[PDB]
C-alpha cells in the first residue's frame, strides 16, 4: 500500500526533507519563482528564496500493518476517536471493536488506510442494485 | 352600612397567591468499557536427597 501526499515547504523544512529522504540530483521551485538545485545530494545553487516562499513536494509513504505509523487516528464501532503515535496498526490492544483507521498527515488532512478489519486496497466496496437477471422480453413498440 | 364597615375601619390587607410548577427532565447515559490481560509465568526447580541406610 503506497499513500502519496503533496505538502508545502518552506526552505528550511525542504532541506531536512530532501536530506532525510536522499535525493541525487533534481531541482525544486517556489511560487515566487525562486528555485533550489540539488546535484549528488548537494545544495548546488539557489535563486534568490525569500522567507514565506512554499516549495511543493510530493511524498510516498509506505503503509502497511507491521510497519509503525507516525501519526494515525482510530475509530471503534460506538462512535469513540482516538489518537495514536508510532504504534503499528497491529499493535494497537483493540483491533476487535475498531472499525475505522485514517492517517493523520501533518496538514491536519485525513487519509483512509483501514476500514472494517482490511486494509483499504483489500477493501472492495460492494455497491448497490437489485438483483435481477437480463429481461428478454419482446414489448409492444409505439411508432 | 352593614359589617363590611369594619373592615375599613382596621386596615384589612387580603393576600392570596398560587404557584403552580411543572418540570420533566430526562436523561440518556451510554457507557463502553474495553480490558485486555497479558500475563506470563515461569518457574524452575531443582531437588537433590541422598538416603543412605545401614541393617
Amino acid at each position: 500500500l503506497i499513500i502519496k501526499h503533496q505538502m508545502k515547504l518552506h526552505l528550511n523544512e525542504l532541506v531536512d526533507w530532501a536530506w532525510r529522504n536522499g535525493v541525487t540530483s533534481e531541482k525544486f521551485h517556489s511560487n515566487n519563482g525562486s528555485y533550489v538545485i540539488f546535484d549528488h545530494s548537494a545544495v548546488v545553487e539557489t535563486y534568490i528564496i525569500n522567507k514565506n516562499d512554499l516549495f511543493n513536494v510530493t511524498e510516498e509513504i509506505e503503509i502497511t500493518l507491521d510497519k509503525p505509523i507516525d501519526y494515525f487516528l482510530e475509530k471503534d464501532m460506538y462512535g469513540n476517536y482516538r489518537e495514536h503515535f508510532g504504534i503499528a496498526i497491529n499493535d494497537l490492544l483493540f483491533l476487535n471493536t475498531t472499525v475505522n483507521i485514517w492517517l493523520v498527515n501533518d496538514d491536519n488532512s485525513h487519509i483512509l488506510i483501514y476500514k472494517d478489519g482490511k486494509l483499504i486496497d483489500e477493501y472492495m466496496y460492494h455497491q448497490f442494485e437489485y438483483e435481477a437477471n437480463q429481461n428478454k422480453h419482446i414489448y409492444p413498440n409505439n411508432k | 352600612y352593614g359589617s363590611d364597615m369594619y373592615k375599613y375601619i382596621e386596615q384589612v390587607t387580603d393576600t392570596q397567591s398560587q404557584d403552580l410548577g411543572k418540570a420533566i427532565e430526562n436523561a440518556i447515559e451510554q457507557g463502553q468499557t474495553k480490558d485486555r490481560q497479558q500475563d506470563k509465568g515461569h518457574e524452575e526447580y531443582k531437588d537433590y536427597e541422598d538416603t543412605i541406610t545401614k541393617s
